């Protein structure tokens, strides 16, 4: 009863779903064929929130695929589940994108656009009653960036009162996998704050560093990477679809999380992640969860927490626990640190509980974090835009595909704005 | 191992012959699944 | 990239040292300014500087210094002035003070003087 | 689908393009005869037939028979198309002036008819791949005008370009100053961007890594085609992530008058030597930023990094390309400019480099290329506009140059462009308070 | 409930910190591999003052491993206990301090702490009711000395509150293992007397005196004195996790010995240590412990009571015995001797009572005196401070760390002071 | 994670580092070829780095400006161990000049001796230092060393430069431009070194031809007695041991100013196979045979001059017990002198592997062992012997014209004249009891 609908932009966002779907197709035990081969009956009660039923007892996911180039698009297919979703729902030209913002939000974007509003009306009317939609996307590329922009401003104005969710992969602050990055970045988060319900900024710094100092790999693909996008993913929906004692989804964390509407970049976590070689040496805990949910070297985000001040925190549990451990801990760690949290709202923190916790695990939880300590992203990108912006530097590839260069102005003023607001609600006062 | 952040390993390790065919394609100026017969990767049958 | 930016909680494991990188370090920005408003353009389409922008007065190309022009007395790197003379460690200082052209070059030995004579 | 049409001009270009489809076809698994032993990963490249007979889909263009007749006659007689390999009457005798105005002309309607008959039966084209010397009279006068005739038809693709530059002490001709300085002032408002290498570099490279006191030819163009396969192997096989042919044309080309990158392979060693070193991903990205393995005899620490793009082949994990990258940005003595504050561009792809049996590199399991824009190029340029007006101040040589159908202004014009660039590349050097 | 968290410091704390977890992991019955193999029912009533519950009925160790160099942790780690702590509370740098105070506190070791803090914050938390920490370092040191006083001053203004105890071992007068030995020994007693609750002088010396004529071995490694030590680390904080008559913690022991805050210094003894051939020709009796127990042959520290006056004394006994004849021994001993002991604090000697002994053994006894003999160990080594520091030998490896010389001479001034207010109790 | 690059520069550079190099090896279980037989250990990590497929490379820099020495490493036994680039070969000697090896030579392969330096200095994961192998009599040994610590000084801030430097003999001496050379190689070494112990080849041909008796030593002996010095001196780093010296602890514990680095090695015992029969080798016995003036390893006699500070290391079967008892037996003699301003003048470090024993050799297979680096005030005195044999030869500017027309000027010798004559004054104001 209520649906969500997958849009996966960009290569980035194309592997990235194509870890997800596999990750909630091991939770609700499909099989890479269609079909069903599971144990309990609890898995079929809530399944059309992520899939359709067909013809011969077979669930096909509700998500849509697009991009540019179909590179990507066939290693997805040659993969282990590729073979689930339809073959109609893989959206594609015949040009690529090219690392171009206006090619992919002007020249070569805007035909396929119509094609892709298609598939999502399609999907979309299925549903009985749609909940919101969900997207998959990276801010320094081209599809990603130019494209999934545009269908967030289609399809928000095509359907109003819906939310949308954003999982974004925001550039590196040392890796630097492309060139014109800032110009992306700017572009992209000066549409995002008009037209996002919830943005979940991911990073590959967070995530390299957290495979290594807390999971200890060694050699850690993108595969694993993509498992624990996925893992976030899949605990922030999980009480729409498994029971619990205090439930809660996406609207009502969106509630609690957003008290303005400029105000909706959020810090992701999980917590349970339990290093290879050091799982006798630790306990199954409450506490040992929260202690790892507010850990300054936990985020998913390359920005340090402790250089501003928690606005709003939500917890999402998974497992069989106990309410007054539970709260009395959340009640801890907002009062033994009076320095990290806005002083004019009480009850930073929202609580949920999940009954049924994922597979082969005892207790989960996955920590959103709405903090002040945001504003050192959007002001490292608008100090390169400016860096680059100053000396016309790559301007010409943006400037002779049809954009004026007071686009580039305007979503500098915007960022610039959105950083003072951020300052402002952090030097603010109770009294 | 059923399937946690970090219980994975790789299916390259000692692999060769990273191949990719075009599954994708347009025929008659439509967007299609051009074949539906096709190795995956290396000469590998997909799945079934 | 004349800017390294911090990591803020993970800039220790991209130390210089911790990276096996034992020569000195190029510096990194701890703190971030915030503007306020759009940026007044500077430069000309072709990457030229107009003619009303001041300008620097180094080398355009770089301040390497090669194995040629190195001076021929190079100043030592650790230099520590705690036991000597007050006309011993004076030869000292005008000895670093000789030579500007190698304490500002990209390679640039810095020596760094501590204590008093 | 994401193909690419390969235009080999000049003898330079056609050896190069021996030594590539020779390549190609150990990759692909494609016999000289040209029949495979399924799979289209071939389809960038080799067309199929309804023979089961697979083509190139490559363009050989020159103005002489003896280096045709050598395709025409050896191992891949039955694997080129008849009328992909364009022939003429007599050669440019090192002349600009012919290539371009007098011989060119007959021609070029033939190898226009049929790169579009290529282009027909491509779906979606990538963009062209063009191989050249600067030093030949075929390969500038032809190619300037081949550029010019491909820009007006092809409005927007990319047109590569991979050049052999004039090396600055070993040289061949006379008139290579002449020739150079005439084809770069089409070429830089006609290209989009240039890779290039030159003869004496790699034969340093191949003297002090390789243990090869003696090369020819053979050696150099083996390398140029390790180089083109480790470009385009992301668009024929999976990666991590991948890199299209438009994306380092977008990441390298800041200014339209500077798209002049350096090339760059690692890891370059013998089979002698792999047994004592260890090949790392660290060990080969710090190996491309060496002078020492240039491969365009000039010293980047004199000059200023403008962009950089990395290209990894085979076993490879990505952070272990994201701290070898840290290790490389803390260096004080790898510069960059000051308006370039992300530099860097990363694509990864999983086959390892193929082997070729009669070769001389050992194969590894891991490799890189670099293509790095940057400023201490102003030193080739120089040099070479110094040769050219040393020259050119008494008037040597130009009578075979104006006898032919140009006239002697535009001499002075492309002196006065070339001046012009030498500027560009310093004001864009010069930093801002 | 009343947890005690064991800092690590050096590689002088690393070898007495092996040495302490390898004693009481036999006193609770735990094993090599973390669980617990034993026969009564009583061990496991107080053991979460020092482990710490895992899944699987495993218990760990709350101690943290702090050095900046792996060479000796590598040791550690192959050695028969070394699987029972955490990987995680391993923490080490990659370039040593070499010897020096100023790398260790300044240049080397102000990277580090940002590390530790991470740790020790993480292990404090998790308790009920913290009632101290716990150091294990030497004063003669780069990372015992230099580091182990700047967590030191760090843990302090984040838990005033608190216990602070350092086991440190000072320089000897005779055996001198380091050239600038007295830079590092001055420099950090004068951050000691500021930022510390108790202090337990060891010596090295003391420790070949008792191996010699009490032991009588022939052959003394490091393996048997990191043993003494950890005989007395045990045998403080044995009320805590053990019943008795009548039972002392940490905390009533310093408020019985420190009459001023500056006079924390203090000197340890074990009592029933025996030689193999005198094993037989001795009875055991309450007399026995205490003569052994009060002998100047039997201090750890090499500082002689006789030349000073005992200000307070401290006695932790062990095993099922008679109140009558512990409170008549101490009160005997204060009777004949009445020039050992000062004038103006009647019964000096506080007495405390555990019920179970170490294991194989009947009785036992920890000594704790607070002594003004404790002047001869700060007079000796100021003697020697101020003979190197006149000719300014060594300072260019220490001011050339940033080090002002006035910080030498104000540590000269906290020190000659201290054996000032030390002379006039005396 | 404890790494360290030796540096052997010149001919008695690379002999020290073949005769070190074979320790190494037989020490680690190291073949020839360079992989173990069968065998996870790691403690070769220090020495030796792991190959992917099993093979073993030294991290040392073998440096020469003539092929005839670094030819018979590449034809040797060990022609498979080494990296075909680790073994850098000029093509014409400096033959006994410093500005040859300094300013027309040396300049050449500077470069490619630092890139090498920086491949295997970014290889170490954890870098305690460089250790420089030379002679100061010789033109490489001495010309090129000097700009190679200029320029090591520049690319690497503070690290650690230790030095084995072969001293020239006050009697025996090869060349005859010998004062000349080590002037002007000391001069500029004084502010671009951390630590510099010292070995001539006169005392170890008395203590080979005394103690071993060997009545005809060359030098593969002096080299093999100088590789279990280096053994014994990295033996802490590479095995476990009661407590354990660094390679920075004696660097600040031997130099108490800032001119003054230059102390001098002993080993002990040094005995042969017949008398290590009758002699009962104890821990007092070999530190007591240390500080005799006999077995010295530098031709000086110490008892003019006064101890500044000692380094002693034990290897083996070592109790701290008998260490101590032997160090205060030591301290209490009248014979031994140290300064007024040490009263702690010792650092002691102790090792459990004994020494290993190479076929071929000479020394007897023992169970301890005992290394001394000591500094001490009777190094003055060879200061003024050797700025006598300056002044004497420098009168009559006497092969002068062979420095000044390759490279330097003329006034170079006088303010490095004028330097040691500086030192001179600051070793007896040190050395001046208050
Ligand atoms: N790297 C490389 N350069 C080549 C090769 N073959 C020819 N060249 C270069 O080509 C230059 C001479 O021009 P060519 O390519 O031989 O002949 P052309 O371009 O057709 O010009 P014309 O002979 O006048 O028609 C020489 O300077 C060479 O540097 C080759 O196989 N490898
Ligand atoms: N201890 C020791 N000293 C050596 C050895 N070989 C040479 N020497 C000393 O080195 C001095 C001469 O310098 P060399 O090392 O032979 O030659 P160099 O340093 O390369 O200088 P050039 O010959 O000019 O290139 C002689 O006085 C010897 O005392 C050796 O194997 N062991
Ligand atoms: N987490 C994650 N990030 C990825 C993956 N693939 C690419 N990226 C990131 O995406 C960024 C580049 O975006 P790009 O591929 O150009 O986006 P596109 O142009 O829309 O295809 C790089 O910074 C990569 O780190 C992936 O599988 N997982
Ligand atoms: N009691 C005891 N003392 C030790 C031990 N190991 C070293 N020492 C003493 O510690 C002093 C030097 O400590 P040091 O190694 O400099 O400590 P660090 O600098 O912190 O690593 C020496 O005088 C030794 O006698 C040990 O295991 N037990
Ligand atoms: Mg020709
Ligand atoms: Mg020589």
């Amino acid at each position: 009863m209520r649906e969500i609908v997958h849009l996966q932009a960009g290569q980035c966002g194309n592997q990235i779903g194509a870890k997800f779907w596999e990750v909630i197709s091991d939770e609700h035990g499909i099989d890479p064929t269609g079909t069903y081969h599971g144990d309990s009956d609890l898995q079929l009660e809530r399944i059309n929130v992520y899939y359709n039923e067909a013809t011969g007892g077979k669930y096909v996911p509700r998500a849509v695929l697009v991009d540019l180039e179909p590179g990507t698009m066939d290693s997805v297919r040659s993969g282990p589940f590729g073979q689930i979703f339809r073959p109609d729902n893989f959206v594609f030209g015949q040009s690529g994108a090219g690392n171009n913002w206006a090619k992919g939000h002007y020249t070569e974007g805007a035909e396929l656009v119509d094609s892709v509003l298609d598939v999502v009306r399609k999907e979309a009317e299925s549903c009985d009653c749609l909940q919101g939609f969900q997207l998959t996307h990276s801010l320094g590329g081209g599809t990603g960036s130019g494209m999934g922009t545009l269908l967030i401003s289609k399809i928000r104005e095509e359907y109003p009162d819906r939310i949308m969710n954003t999982f974004s992969v925001v550039p590196s602050p040392k890796v630097s996998d492309t060139v014109v990055e800032p110009y992306n970045a700017t572009l992209s988060v000066h549409q995002l704050v008009e037209n996002t319900d919830e943005t979940y900024c991911i990073d590959n710094e967070a995530l390299y560093d957290i495979c290594f100092r807390t999971l200890k790999l060694t050699t850690p693909t993108y595969g694993d990477l993509n498992h624990l996008v996925s893992a976030t993913m899949s605990g922030v929906t999980t009480c729409l679809r498994f029971p619990g004692q205090l439930n809660a989804d996406l609207r009502k964390l969106a509630v609690n999380m957003v008290p303005f509407p400029r105000l909706h970049f959020f810090m992701p976590g999980f917590a349970p992640l339990t290093s290879r070689g050091s799982q006798q040496y630790r306990a199954l805990t409450v506490p040992e969860l929260t202690q790892q949910m507010f850990d300054a070297k936990n985020m998913m985000a390359a920005c340090d927490p402790r250089h501003g001040r928690y606005l709003t925190v939500a917890a999402v549990f998974r497992g069989r626990m106990s309410m007054k451990e539970v709260d009395e801990q959340m009640l801890n760690v907002q009062n033994k640190n009076s320095s990290y949290f806005v002083e004019w709202i009480p009850n930073n923190v929202k609580t949920a509980v999940c009954d049924i916790p994922p597979r082969g695990l005892k207790m989960s939880a996955t920590f959103i974090g709405n903090s002040t300590a945001i504003q050192e992203l959007f002001k490292r990108i608008s100090e390169q835009f400016t860096a680059m912006f100053r000396r016309k530097a790559f301007l010409h590839w943006y400037t002779g595909e049809g954009m004026d260069e007071m686009e580039f102005t305007e979503a500098e003023s915007n960022m610039n704005d959105l950083v003072s607001e951020y300052q402002q609600y952090q030097d603010a006062t109770a009294e | 191992l059923p399937l946690l952040p970090g219980n994975s390993f790789n299916r390259n390790v000692g692999k060769e012959k990273f191949h990719k065919s075009q599954h994708w394609g347009f025929c008659n100026n439509v967007m299609m699944l051009v074949s539906d017969e096709k190795p995956g990767i290396g000469g590998e049958p997909l799945l079934g | 990239m004349a800017t390294n930016y911090s990591a803020n909680q993970y800039e220790k494991a991209f130390s210089s040292k911790y990276l096996q990188n034992w020569s000195p370090t190029k510096p990194t920005k701890e703190s971030i300014s915030s503007h306020e408003g759009y940026t007044q353009i500077i430069a000309n389409d072709r990457g030229h500087l107009l003619p009303s922008v001041p300008r620097s007065k180094a080398n355009p190309w770089g301040s390497f210094m090669g194995t040629w022009q190195m001076p021929l007395k190079i100043p030592p790197a650790r230099v520590t002035l705690t036991s000597r003379t007050t006309a011993g460690a004076a030869s000292l200082t005008k000895w670093i003070q000789k030579n500007p052209d190698l304490l500002k070059a990209s390679n640039g030995l810095c020596p760094e003087i501590l204590g008093k004579p | 689908m994401r193909e690419c049409i390969s235009i080999h001009v000049g003898q330079a270009g056609v050896q190069i393009g021996n030594a590539c489809w020779e390549l190609y076809c150990l990759e692909h698994g494609i016999q000289p005869d040209g029949q495979m032993p399924g799979d289209d990963s071939f389809n960038t490249f080799f067309s199929e037939t309804g023979a089961g007979k697979h083509v190139p889909r490559a363009v050989f263009v020159d103005l002489e028979p003896t280096v045709i007749d050598e395709v025409r006659t050896g191992t891949y007689r039955q694997l080129f198309h008849p009328e992909q390999l364009i022939t003429g009457k007599e050669d440019a005798a090192n002349n600009y002036a012919r290539g371009h105005y007098t011989i060119g002309k007959e021609i070029i309607d033939l190898v226009l008819d049929r790169i579009r008959k290529l282009a027909d039966q491509c779906t979606g084209l990538q963009g062209f791949l063009v191989f050249h010397s600067f030093g030949g009279g075929t390969g500038s006068g032809f190619t300037s005008l081949l550029m010019e005739r491909l820009s007006v038809d092809y409005g927007k693709k990319s047109k590569l370009e991979f050049s052999i530059y004039p090396a600055p002490q070993v040289s061949t001709a006379v008139v290579e100053p002449y020739n150079s300085i005439l084809t770069t002032h089409t070429t830089l408002e006609h290209s989009d961007c240039a890779f290039m290498v030159d003869n004496e570099a790699i034969y340093d490279i191949c003297r002090r890594n390789l243990d090869i006191e003696r090369p020819t030819y053979t050696n150099l163009n083996r390398l140029i085609g390790q180089i083109v396969s480790s470009i385009t192997a992301s668009l024929r096989f999976d990666g991590a992530l991948n890199v299209d042919l438009t994306e380092f044309q977008t990441n390298l080309v800041p200014y339209p008058r500077i798209h002049f990158p350096l090339a760059t392979y690692a890891p370059v060693i013998s089979a002698e030597k792999a047994y004592h070193e260890q090949l790392s991903v660290a060990e080969i990205t710090n190996a491309c930023f060496e002078p020492a393995n240039q491969m365009v005899k000039c010293d980047p620490r004199h000059g200023k990094y403008m962009a950089c793009c990395l290209l990894y082949r085979g076993d490879v994990v990505p952070k272990d390309v994201n701290a070898a990258i840290a290790t490389i940005k803390t260096k004080r003595t790898i510069q960059f400019v000051d308006w370039c504050p992300t530099g860097f561009k990363v694509g990864i792809n999983y086959q390892p480099p193929t082997v070729v049996p009669g070769g001389d590199l050992a194969k590894v399991q891991r490799a890189v290329c670099m293509l790095s824009n940057t400023t201490a190029i102003a030193e080739a340029w120089a040099r070479l506009d110094h040769k050219f007006d040393l020259m050119y101040a008494k008037r040597a040589f130009v009578h075979w140059y104006v006898g032919e159908g140009m006239e002697e202004g535009e001499f002075s014009e492309a002196r006065e462009d070339m001046a012009a660039l030498e500027k560009d590349y310093e004001e864009v050097g010069v930093d801002s308070v």
